[PDB]
């Protein structure tokens, strides 16, 4: 919301999927992962934007279904 | 919706405002009539009042201000229209010709009214370099305006 | 891409050219069907000359016999079967492209955009694009100049001129599709497209009829609106040209036209950069737009036009070619707005020289010498000011204008320490001087 | 930074496949040129391109040749040197490399083994299992490295594209490959000559004869082969280096590529 | 480093054929190097002596340097594995400038094997550092391509403990 709606981000990009992942991602990675909204090929901003700034600098961790 | 309205009548900066306007509007898609009426003409007001009408035209042609179009987004369209004519009379016009429309006192009449002044003071500031000493009804023509309120404006601003 | 597996060149070699026979006018399909199996065959054997042969001698057979719908879907089976061998379609695409431009009919419209929507599945950098090219460059002479098809290679330039261009092919396909932008008259788009491509240039150093053609097209699109100069910009660009290529009507008229843009530019630094430099030069004292320029570009003169008009305004009527002059101001609509342009110029041109040389001046003198109204020289002095280009005050119930900065008396008094210093510094100089003459004319 | 844009008329130096090298240039240069314009219409420029034949034609003789209309510096990085330990965190190194390539900004890194050995031993599949494959998504992912601003492209020059993991030929993936084997009849006569280029002897242009005696013989073999001329004829001491020297070479360099193959 | 050896190529035998050959392509490069320079063709560097401990690989590297008359450097390969970071990195950088600076040297780099590995990378250990070296000694085989000196000797017993990088045409190519 900083960036107004990610600079005009478009409706199917909610981060219900790409926050919701259990990998720690610390504010400031949330902050890089927001300004990775950089790819100015268009106006707006896709889930796909999102997907890519998560996939780059992450670890995998996984497996709650154990626990739970 | 709130935060948009608290952020407007700060003044400090309208942008923030038309996100959280249209977020509510988002909210409020085909859920709330009266609501989703309310932010979307927020959204607007604030979006004019960012002096860029040209953006104006896309957000009403957009589906959602079509699906919820009416007589007040079609008065808010043509202040849109007065403010990139960047007439005052033109603003006052589409006032008076919503007015009841219009005339509500949170945040609708006080930045109607706000702009108002601003367009009066933009185009006095605009047409008063030129003369080192000008007679205030030639000031008035050019204006198109009567005497006592380009009179009052002026005033206004220079005490 | 991946391995050959069983290869059947003698197959294909035993079996191929007896199939034509078999279907010499192609009244049976079960040996186009058998011809898919074999390729098929090849296919999964990962062979890409049987297969790229397979295809060819499909679609000559489907020449040869005319069937152009069966040939429709035809094509669209192959392509679109598994998508085959990208080296075998790649080809067959390249002897359709080749068969499509030799015969004219109707349909070959639609044999156009049958292979269009064949390749525009994607892989267009990659395997072949110079054939789509081809085909929306056919598509826009069948329909002759439209619209439509030149919205269509307006979209469809972009890819290849980032991905593959040619120094010549790719050029001309920019200038053979900017033309039918300016046809259509779209100017934001052709702007945009004009400016995107002419990044591109170091070329043009060995252009024949390509920066000129180019600069020809974008004279119209510039002009049409408000541009002034980057007129005279590109109209001296076009000048440099004839230098050398010496061929005198397209010289001289371009001399023409750049030094009338260059004077009916708005003023600024920039502007005056450009008349100095045009100014002096060798080969423009011929014309009277020599006389014209060196009138009309310093000394502060009083621009009349209506003495303009007949003095210097015979460039209208009839000059050396007059060609350039016919189609700025000879021109009715176009030319009367031009005509109004150069009004206001000389206007905004006089009313500058006389911000240098008048303090106050009447305004009935300034309103003759504006050759306007008191109402109309006090609208565009208005339209000075706001543009910050004089620094003017008027007293509208008195009609009197100032120019000159009220001098702060910090200033004013340093001013006149400055002439004081400037003053003894004169006096010492003069001192020695006068003192030292006296010595030598006194050796006596 | 090893390797710069300084470079012999390799463009020159290459001979063989002067097509393929052409259609290379073509694919590389004009995103490597003016990027801005990717940005200005929104497209996303190439990364790279692919290069078989492990043993042929030079592959990083092309790297370099093909900078000259680019004027580019190229960089031989190792994926064994780029990867260092098998942990994820290898993309330390080349976060390293690519700030070394962002501060000559005109970089194209020529990787020298990917598919470590494509003909034989191990290949992606064995031994090491998708370290090499998630050390090169690391790279795949770093084509946000500012494309636009950045004139930094990369080379695969693997010696068999059999596997590669085909993941890593999508769309936004390496993408382009292009063709290169052992050079043909035309190629290897045409290397054959430039490699007698600074050969001044007597001898013959009887390169046809060379070439039947030598056919399927890499370019480093070739240049091997005229080295080996010069060895017979300084052994025994003559000035003169004749067609019957070349003989003697390409028969050596058979015998010996055929002993130890 | 070795001032001068004294040591005899007549002391040393029965490998005859292979000393003839890396005496032409290393000493007569030294004495006769205006002859390649005449010819046109550069000789060759890098040579790899590959072959079970005690056959005279030390003694004949030292007689060909003394032939030569020319700067002997020996490396100590085994020990050039050092824990501090890029060490052996500085080092061969240093005895490549050492060697240049000090006439047409011969570099005797001994146990390339230990100091090249197959690439047989295992869960015990990849050589993760000593590939290092292994590069930088690579990239400076090509420093001396121009003018055509120093040469680099390499001595092991096993040829094939070797990836398929340091073999080449301008590096490592004379396997005896
Ligand atoms: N076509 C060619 N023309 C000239 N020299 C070549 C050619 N191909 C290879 N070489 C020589 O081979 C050497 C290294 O080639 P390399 O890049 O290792 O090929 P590959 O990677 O296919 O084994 C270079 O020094 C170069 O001189
Ligand atoms: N041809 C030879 N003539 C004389 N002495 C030899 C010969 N080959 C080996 N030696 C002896 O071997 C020793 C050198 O061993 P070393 O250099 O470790 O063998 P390698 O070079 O095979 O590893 C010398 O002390 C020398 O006495």
């Amino acid at each position: 919301s900083k960036m107004n709606l990610s600079e005009e981000v478009d409706l199917e990009d909610y981060v219900a999927r790409p926050d919701k992942i259990s990998g720690a991602d610390i504010n400031s990675i949330c902050q890089e992962s927001g300004m990775l909204a950089v790819r100015e090929n268009r106006y707006i901003v896709l889930a796909k934007d999102f997907e890519k700034a998560y996939k780059t600098v992450i670890k995998k961790d996984e497996q709650e279904h154990e626990f739970y | 919706m709130q935060s948009g309205i608290i952020h407007a009548a700060e003044e400090k900066d309208w942008k923030t405002a038309y996100s959280y306007f249209y977020e509510a509007f988002e909210g409020y898609d085909s859920i709330d009539s009266p609501k989703a009426i309310t932010s979307l003409k927020y959204m607007l007001l604030c979006k004019i009042m960012l002096n860029t009408p040209e953006d104006v035209q896309a957000l009403v042609s957009g589906k959602l201000a079509l699906r919820y179009a009416g007589r007040q987004t079609e008065a808010l369209k043509c202040v849109a229209q007065a403010s990139k004519n960047r007439s005052l009379a033109d603003f006052e016009k589409a006032l008076t010709d919503y007015r009841a429309e219009l005339r509500d006192d949170p945040i609708i009449s006080t930045h109607l009214a706000k702009l108002y002044d601003n367009l009066l003071e933009q185009n006095l500031i605009r047409v008063i370099e030129p003369f080192s000493r000008v007679q205030i009804e030639h000031i008035s023509s050019l204006i198109k305006l009567s005497k006592a309120d380009v009179e009052r404006k002026l005033s206004q601003m220079i005490l | 891409i991946v391995k050959m597996e069983v290869d059947y060149s003698a197959t294909v070699d035993q079996r191929l050219p007896e199939c034509a026979k078999l279907a010499k006018e192609g009244r049976l399909q079960e040996v186009i069907e058998t011809l898919l199996s074999l390729e098929k065959q090849t296919r999964t054997a990962s062979d890409m000359v049987s297969t790229s042969r397979i295809l060819v001698a499909v679609v000559k057979m489907c020449y040869e016999a005319k069937e152009w719908d069966l040939l429709n879907e035809n094509i669209m089976l192959l392509s679109k079967r598994r998508s085959q061998l990208k080296q075998a379609v790649a080809k067959m695409v390249q002897q359709c492209c080749t068969y499509v431009e030799e015969i004219t009919d109707l349909p070959i419209k639609l044999r156009l955009i049958d292979t269009l929507r064949m390749v525009t599945e994607g892989k267009i950098y990659v395997e072949i694009e110079r054939a789509r090219l081809t085909k929306t460059l056919a598509t826009i002479k069948e329909q002759n100049g439209d619209v439509k098809e030149a919205a269509s290679i307006l979209q469809e330039l972009q890819v290849e001129t980032y991905g593959s261009m040619e120094k010549k092919e790719r050029v001309e396909f920019i200038l053979e599709q900017m033309r039918l932008c300016l046809a259509v008259k779209d100017y934001i788009r052709t702007q945009i497209i004009s400016k995107k491509i002419n990044t591109k240039f170091f070329q043009e150093e060995n252009t024949e009829k390509l920066k000129l053609k180019y600069y020809n097209l974008m004279i119209q699109l510039d002009q049409h609106e408000g541009s002034y100069l980057s007129i005279c910009k590109h109209y001296r660009a076009i000048y440099d040209t004839p230098c050398i290529q010496a061929e005198s009507e397209k010289w001289q008229q371009a001399l023409k036209s750049v030094v009338l843009y260059v004077i009916l530019a708005p003023f600024d630094n920039e502007q005056s950069d450009l008349v100095h430099r045009i100014s002096g030069d060798k080969k423009l004292e011929e014309i009277p737009k020599y006389k014209d320029l060196l009138k009309l570009f310093t000394t502060m003169e009083l621009m009349r036009w209506s003495t303009l008009v007949e003095d210097y305004g015979m460039e209208l009527r009839k000059g050396s070619l007059e060609s350039p002059a016919t189609d700025v101001f000879g021109s009715t609509e176009e030319g009367e707005k031009r005509w109004k342009d150069l009004k206001n110029r000389v206007v905004e041109h006089n009313i500058r020289i006389m911000a240098k040389y008048y303090t106050r001046i009447t305004m009935k003198r300034m309103a003759q010498l504006l050759d306007l109204s008191v109402d109309e020289s006090e609208a565009f002095l208005s339209n000075l000011v706001v543009n910050k280009t004089i620094f003017a005050k008027v007293d509208r119930l008195a009609g009197i204008i100032n120019f000159q900065r009220p001098k702060d008396p910090n200033n004013l008094l340093n001013d006149w320490s400055q002439k004081l210093n400037s003053l003894m510094s004169l006096v010492n100089k003069t001192t020695h001087l006068i003192a030292k003459e006296e010595m030598i004319h006194n050796l006596q | 930074m090893s390797h710069e844009d300084p470079g012999n008329v390799s463009y020159s130096e290459i001979g063989g496949l002067s097509e393929q090298i052409r259609e290379l240039r073509e694919v590389i240069e004009l995103p490597l040129t003016n990027p801005e314009l990717f940005q200005r219409v929104g497209i996303i420029p190439p990364k790279g391109c692919l290069l078989y034949g492990p043993p042929g034609t030079g592959k990083t003789l092309l790297a370099r040749a093909v900078a000259s209309q680019l004027d580019c510096n190229f960089l031989k990085v190792v994926s064994s040197s780029i990867v260092d330990k098998y942990i994820g965190e290898s993309a330390r190194l080349i976060r390293e490399m690519f700030n070394y390539a962002r501060d000559h900004q005109p970089c194209i890194i020529f990787m020298d083994e990917i598919d470590a050995i494509g003909g034989r031993r191990f290949s992606e599949a064995t031994s090491a299992d998708r370290e090499i494959q998630r050390t090169l998504m690391e790279l795949l992912n770093q084509m946000d490295g500012f494309d636009t601003l950045h004139r930094v492209k990369m080379i695969m020059a693997t010696n068999r594209p059999d596997t590669l993991d085909p993941a890593l030929l999508r769309p936004g993936r390496l993408d382009r490959k292009i063709h290169i084997d052992l050079p043909n009849e035309q190629a290897r006569l045409d290397i054959l000559k430039i490699h007698a280029g600074p050969i001044t002897k007597h001898g013959e242009i009887d390169y046809e004869a060379i070439v039947k005696l030598s056919d399927g013989f890499n370019g480093a073999d070739l240049r091997n082969v005229c080295t080996e001329a010069g060895m017979f004829a300084i052994r025994a001491d003559h000035d003169f280096v004749v067609q019957e020297d070349f003989m003697k070479a390409v028969r050596k360099v058979a015998d010996s590529k055929k002993l130890e193959s | 480093v070795d001032e001068r050896p004294t040591e005899q190529y007549s002391d040393i035998g029965g490998l005859d054929k292979q000393i003839q050959e890396l005496v032409e392509a290393i000493v007569l490069p030294m004495n006769h190097k205006e002859k390649f320079e005449n010819l046109g063709i550069q000789p060759p560097k890098g040579v790899l002596m590959y072959g079970p401990p005690g056959t005279g690989k030390t003694l004949l590297a030292r007689a060909c340097a003394a032939q030569t008359k020319a700067t002997f450097l020996k490396l100590a390969g085994p020990q050039l594995v050092q824990m501090f970071i890029g060490d052996g990195a500085k080092l061969v950088r240093d005895a490549f400038a050492l060697a240049k600076e000090k006439a047409p040297s011969i570099i005797f780099i001994d146990e390339l094997d230990a100091i090249g590995t197959k690439r047989f990378d295992s869960e015990k250990a990849g050589d993760r550092e000593v590939q290092r070296t292994m590069l930088e000694l690579l990239n400076q085989l090509d420093g001396f391509q121009p003018n055509t000196q120093v040469k680099v000797i390499a001595a092991t017993n096993r040829v094939d403990i070797l990836d398929p990088a340091l073999l080449r045409s301008g590096r490592l190519d004379r396997k005896i």
